């Protein structure tokens, strides 16, 4: 399958060889492929594939490692190394794990078939919340991360293919890949179900000024932040346009906007910065700190600090007077 | 009246912040710091990787003093 | 066959179908937004103020209005249908005035239509007593003719050439599409955005057509590229566009509520189509297509749709001109937004590549053992270990000619290694030889020896460095014998010590070509050595691709052209604003503003121009005979760095004002307002934080001059405040000296709490100005 | 979110409590983010960027307007019932 | 506390003045908290977690808060005085 590298996505196909068991036999293949040029001017990307078990935790490691040979001549390395878990159940907490994955599954069709429910005719709108989008998006994500665990764990069949005979190369890519995928998917779940915590947190008359605060605030905040986003996105086309072909740390657009936010944290490296372009280096930097701490920084805190006395100035007025 | 203030104060502004230039600009800083790395940093000898800013015994306390510190004594110097 | 064969056989972008649609979208979605308040707000002089009572008949008791038209010069209007008081009584005059714009002129053309409510009015209207009172449109000249059933009688102030005339006048700026977006006459169903939205197809699809054309259907023998020239030779860009109007314009009328989201998806799909068909283009394809398309949309606006016109109370008109400024300062920030996306982000993969081109020569080169450099007598075998097999070595390394050697003499040789401390930076500068030698050494015995001048050329000079700065000359050394011999020479130059004593520097520099990515490279190593013995290191890879005048109309010319014509235009018209008010034009944005921006827009084009000649003339230069010379590309390298730099900076303020154009929504127009209010409050707090850091810094370097290495808690408590990352690792190691601007940006990113002070004061300045767009 | 993402890779999210200190820190600058961006190529620096711009630009605001706010409603009221009976 | 805590560990609380100037820097981030995690790993880590957060979102705003709140009354009192006859 293909892989997605640094440079380039590349495929799933190529020349290949599966090593040998001992080091001398794999030496001697080695060798061979060194002695008969198989490394020449033509060759594009090399990968190098393996796993191991490690049976007092049962856990499963898949190792790749890939060099790719660019056109523009040089190397570049990367690797990953993957743990998997595909012999689950072993322990007793492995099925209190199964049986918890069961409520889980029956609290998201709970949670589906309250949501169906209710959109039907009760507010066809319903989209003027802000919870109900929060609703719809976690369980879509719970939805997502429930297929991709079912079409994951569902076959094994390489594993069972590998216990058959194991003088071959056991195949474990796709799972490592479904691994990570399903990962980033639950992460980001819980992320947003913890979110969904401020909806109950309104005990009190600070709680709801808060709420209240920010939810008349989020308007002209975003009203501001399309400005501030615009010049921030001004600030990094010309370090790309720029310093993008001589500092590595402004090689790429996104790379610019990370190392733009670091900057904010201090985490900045002048030493190369400055020999890139004696003149427009400096300037570049020093009016990007003062617009961005002087004068930008401060019209969020402008904004809120308005609103927020608005606010209590608001709450105060009604109450006392009634 | 202010003017008169302002403009005596300029004078002894401008005198000051050259006079202070002679102080700063001596290159002072330059002779002290090729005297501490000549004196410093240099290894005792060449078969120990050891300065006196990394001494941790006495045994290198006597082979500094016989060593890196004569040959920084000994080689515009020695005053007395 | 067949023509339609399978597009989409690599997985390149080319960038430049996606920018120009990206803008011609955007475009449409500001202007509609525009649009419809222009529209939401106007939902809702051909005359004088004067009576226009008529009682020379009676009999005329009908509930009726009347009409005036007066044309023009583009001034027009129709009937008025006010709120009087007498009602149209039986035989009474019906007097009033009318809100009516249209400024027509003192011609013989005003047309007077008496409607009737039912039984026709029989009294005879003259006229309308007026002379002159604010423009004279027209006079007070009897008429009193009657004319058909609510028919108009027609004067001065049925034959062919009055039936449809009346439409050459009427429909001229109303069926055009284009030229009518901002002229609708009121009455009319077409909401103003109906047709923008139409237009804004129209274009779209003039574009797909193009693309597809370019893309899918080159069969003829393949009608372009292999015997297609890029400059335009009035078949290969006009006819094409002529062709590919007409075989799609008909939809256009077909199409002139819901049948007007299929618009948005047809548009969504011709645009989706021209990004997929687009990615297979080699270079001149797309300059062809965007000429092609311009021709198309150019001959859309002149020969055709004139040829299908056949067949309180008083500052309300205000905003409907500023409306109408703004539309027109809109269309032109797009295009020359447009303009100088194209100029700056053409070649992106070109960028990319050239990263990765430059870090791989730098780390196949061995920069890091160049750069530890310990003595300048070294490096010849460093030459002979890492430069004669990096070039001469049957491997990835296309030279496009040998490299040379350009070392100085000083004319004066230089005293021993330093016993000790060495020099600090450069000390001991003398002057420079520039005289003839003779082989071996500088003493010419019978004439002009191997050793000859090699007097500086006209081209890429200096390099700001450690020492001093030389331009284009020194000690020229070939160095060349590819095969085997350059090894021989390099001894037999070491053996005879050509540059042994007074020997600044080496200026080692070749060549490289990428025959892969299609960008050339410029290498140039220097080994200054301040003194006899160790030596400096300093070397710089410039990738850049070669491109020059002769190889037609490439998009950078193009883009220069068109940068330049906005320079002028931009010039003239700060000009004239300039002379009709005529001096005392300060203390504004104004000309501060309008000139500089003229001087980039001509700078950028003007160096792009510089650096296409000079690579042109490099070029043929080097053809003249490649084992003979070196031919030094080094400056063209230089002039595109500059030039990508002007373009970037160029894009930056389009983009900043863009931001400023924000305040066109209501509630969003404070912002921009209250950092203009605040100006002197802000440069008072950076002053003051200015003259503090001084006195501070003044402190700290007067303060310690002593160099103890111990807790001096007294003179510490000052010093060593933040110094832990100030004192020597802030900026103090030669920022001090080479950046004075960074090291204020390095210590104010430090210390920027202090910068909070600003919240103190653009707070209070915001409420203010939410006292006073509320309130009142 | 980080334990979730880093937990096995970064060395300073591998426990939950590393995870605090490490974020603690992030807002003084003092991570690599070499390693971040290299252990997740996305969703690593959207952890990163969303959480600069929510703690800089929000929240530390957040807790400055509560305090102007205060201090002067007190120093209000203080001299409206004193000075002023 | 610090002092008490990290005295005899990591030699940047050594003595009573260098923890202060190691306080000072911290505020202005130049934080280690490898040695501090290791010479005592809790309290240790809770000093940090809440001298950093008392420090950079609570303490530090209140002097804005007060400048904040003299320069409204001061421009108050200044624009409404004045500037009426
Ligand atoms: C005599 C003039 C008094 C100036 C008052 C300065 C107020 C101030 O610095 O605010 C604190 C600042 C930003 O707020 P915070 O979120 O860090 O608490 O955070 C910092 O301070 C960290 C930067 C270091 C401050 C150095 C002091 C100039
Ligand atoms: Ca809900």
């Amino acid at each position: 399958s293909s892989h997605w590298g640094i440079i380039a996505t590349y495929s799933g196909a190529g020349y290949y060889l599966d090593l040998s068991r001992t080091r001398e036999e794999t030496a001697a293949q080695v060798a061979s492929l060194k002695k008969n040029v198989w490394l020449d001017r033509g060759t594009r990307a090399t990968f190098i594939d393996f796993s191991v078990y490690n049976a007092n935790i049962n856990l499963f490691c898949v190792v790749r490692l890939l060099v790719e040979f660019p056109a523009t001549g040089g190397v570049i390395p990367s690797w990953q190394f993957q743990p998997l878990k595909l012999i689950r159940y072993v322990t007793t907490f492995d099925f209190f794990l199964a049986a918890c994955e069961i409520i889980f599954c029956f609290f998201i069709f709970y949670y589906v078939v309250e949501e169906i429910l209710e959109i039907r005719i009760h507010k066809l709108h319903y989209f003027r919340s802000f919870w109900n989008c929060l609703d719809v998006v976690i369980v879509v994500l719970s939805v997502v991360a429930i297929g991709i665990n079912i079409y994951r764990t569902s076959n094994v069949e390489v594993l069972l293919q590998f216990l058959e005979d194991q003088n071959t190369f056991p195949n474990f890519e796709h799972l490592a890949y479904w691994q990570i995928q399903f990962n980033n998917i639950a992460a980001v779940t819980v992320f947003f179900v913890w979110i969904k915590l401020f909806k109950f947190i309104n005990f009190n008359r600070t709680m709801s000024q808060l709420s209240t605060t920010m939810s008349r605030c989020a308007k002209d905040l975003f009203g501001f932040a399309i400005m501030f986003f615009i010049i921030f996105l001004a600030y990094a086309q010309l370090a790309y346009l720029v310093f993008g072909t001589q500092v590595d740390d402004f090689s790429t657009f996104q790379e610019c906007i990370f190392t733009q936010f670091r900057i904010i944290l201090g985490d900045i490296n002048f030493a190369e910065i400055e020999e890139a372009n004696r003149v427009l280096g400096p300037i570049y930097f020093t009016t990007f700190v003062f617009f961005m701490f002087f004068i930008l920084l401060n019209m969020f805190l402008a904004i809120i600090n308005d609103t927020y006395s608005e606010v209590k100035s608001d709450l105060a007025q009604q109450k006392a007077e009634m | 009246s202010v003017l008169r203030e302002l403009v005596t104060y300029l004078l002894f502004l401008i005198v000051l912040c050259i006079l202070t230039y002679g102080m700063m600009s001596s290159n002072v800083y330059y002779y002290t710091r090729m005297m501490s790395q000549l004196f410093l940093d240099t290894p005792v000898s060449k078969t120990e990787k050891t300065n006196f800013k990394t001494l941790s015994s006495m045994e290198d306390f006597w082979k500094f003093t016989e060593g890196s510190l004569l040959d920084g004594l000994y080689w515009n110097l020695l005053l007395g | 066959h067949v023509r339609f064969v399978f597009p989409e056989p690599t997985a390149d972008v080319n960038y430049i179908v996606m920018l120009t649609c990206a803008v011609c979208l955007v475009t449409y979605m500001v202007m509609a937004a525009i649009l419809h308040k222009l529209d939401q707000l106007d939902a809702s002089r051909f005359k004088y103020e004067i009576l226009v009572k008529t009682g020379w008949g009676r009999g005329s008791g009908t509930t009726a209005h009347v009409g005036i038209m007066l044309y023009g010069v583009d001034s027009r209007s129709g009937h008025r249908h006010l709120d009087g008081d007498r009602a149209f009584h039986r035989n009474s005059l019906d007097i009033f005035r009318i809100a009516t714009p249209h400024s027509l002129g003192s011609v013989w053309k005003i047309r007077v239509w008496h409607d009737n409510k039912g039984l026709s009015p029989a009294w005879f209207l003259q006229h309308v007593i007026v002379r002159d009172l604010q423009t004279a449109r027209s006079a007070f000249f009897l008429v009193n003719d009657w004319l058909s059933v609510e028919t108009e009688a027609n004067g001065g102030l049925l034959r062919f050439r009055r039936l449809l005339v009346a439409e050459l006048q009427r429909g001229f700026f109303d069926k055009h599409i284009w030229l009518s977006i901002w002229d609708r006459p009121p009455r009319s169903r077409f909401t103003r955005i109906q047709r923008a939205t139409c237009c804004v197809l129209l274009i779209c699809l003039f574009l797909g057509a193009n693309a597809v054309w370019y893309g899918a259907v080159g069969d003829s023998a393949y009608s372009t590229g292999h015997v297609s020239r890029l400059s335009p030779l009035s078949v290969d860009t006009v006819a094409v566009g002529l062709v590919s109007s007409v075989v799609v314009y008909p939809v256009y009328l077909a199409i002139l509520s819901l049948a007007h989201g299929l618009s948005l998806l047809l548009v969504a799909v011709a645009v989706a189509v021209s990004g997929w068909v687009g990615a297979s283009f080699p270079p001149g394809v797309s300059v062809a297509w965007l000429l092609s398309s311009s021709a198309s949309f150019l001959a859309s606006f002149l020969g055709w749709e004139p040829l299908k016109v056949l067949l309180l109370a008083k500052e309300e008109a205000r905003k409907v001109k500023r409306l109408h400024g703004m539309l027109r300062s809109l269309l032109v920030y797009m295009l020359f937004l447009l303009v100088t996306l194209l100029a700056s982000y053409g070649d992106a993969s070109c960028h990319g590549h050239a990263y990765r081109l430059q870090s791989a020569i730098k780390q196949e080169l061995h920069s890091r053992a160049f750069l530890a450099i310990t003595r300048s007598e070294e490096l010849w075998p460093w030459m002979a270990h890492v430069l004669l097999p990096y070039v001469h070595g049957n491997q990835s390394s296309p030279e496009l000619g040998p490299p040379r050697l350009r070392q100085v003499r000083l004319q004066e040789a230089l005293y021993p290694d330093p016993p000790g401390p060495r020099v600090h930076t450069c000390s001991a500068a003398g002057g420079f030889s520039t005289s003839d030698y003779d082989v071996g050494w500088e003493s010419p015995h019978n004439g002009s020896g191997t050793w000859a001048y090699s007097a500086p050329d006209l081209l890429g000079a200096w390099s700001w460095g450690s020492c001093a700065v030389y331009d284009s000359g020194g000690y020229v050394q070939e160095l060349g014998l590819s095969l085997e011999e350059s090894r021989d020479r390099l001894r037999f130059l070491q053996l005879h010590n050509w540059l042994d004593n007074r020997s600044r520097a080496v200026f080692l520099e070749l060549t490289r070509y990428s025959p892969a990515v299609g960008l050339h490279a410029a290498v140039t190593l220097r080994l200054e050595f301040p003194a006899a013995g160790r030596a400096l290191a300093a070397l710089s890879v410039r990738p850049f691709a070669l491109r020059r005048l002769s190889a037609g109309l490439s998009l950078p010319l193009l883009t220069s052209v068109c940068l330049l014509l906005f320079a002028v235009h931009f010039a003239v018209a700060e000009a004239r604003t300039w002379h009709r008010e005529g001096r005392w034009r300060v203390l504004r944005l104004g000309a501060w503003a309008r000139w500089l921006l003229v001087a980039l827009t001509a700078a950028t084009a003007l160096v792009r121009l510089a650096q296409l000649g000079a690579a042109d003339r490099q070029w043929t230069r080097f053809v003249r005979g490649r084992p003979r010379r070196f031919t030094s590309f080094d400056q063209v390298a230089q002039l595109s760095s500059a030039a990508r730099g002007l373009a970037a900076s160029l894009l930056f303020l389009l983009l900043v004002k863009a931001a400023q154009q924000l305040r066109f929504v209501r509630q969003w127009s404070v912002f921009g307002k209250t950092l203009c209010r605040a100006l002197p409050e802000l440069l008072g707090v950076t002053l003051g934080l200015v003259v503090l850091g001084v006195a501070y810094a003044q402190l700290a370097i007067l303060l310690v001059s002593s160099c103890v290495d111990s807790l001096w808690s007294v003179a510490q408590a000052l010093l060593v405040l933040c110094p832990g990352t100030g004192l020597s690792t802030l900026c103090p190691a030669e920022s001090w000296h080479l950046s004075p601007l960074l090291c204020v940006g390095l210590w104010a990113l430090r210390l920027w709490g202090a910068l909070r002070l600003g919240a103190v004061i653009l707070r209070w300045r915001y409420h203010a100005l939410r006292g006073e767009l509320y309130r009142p």
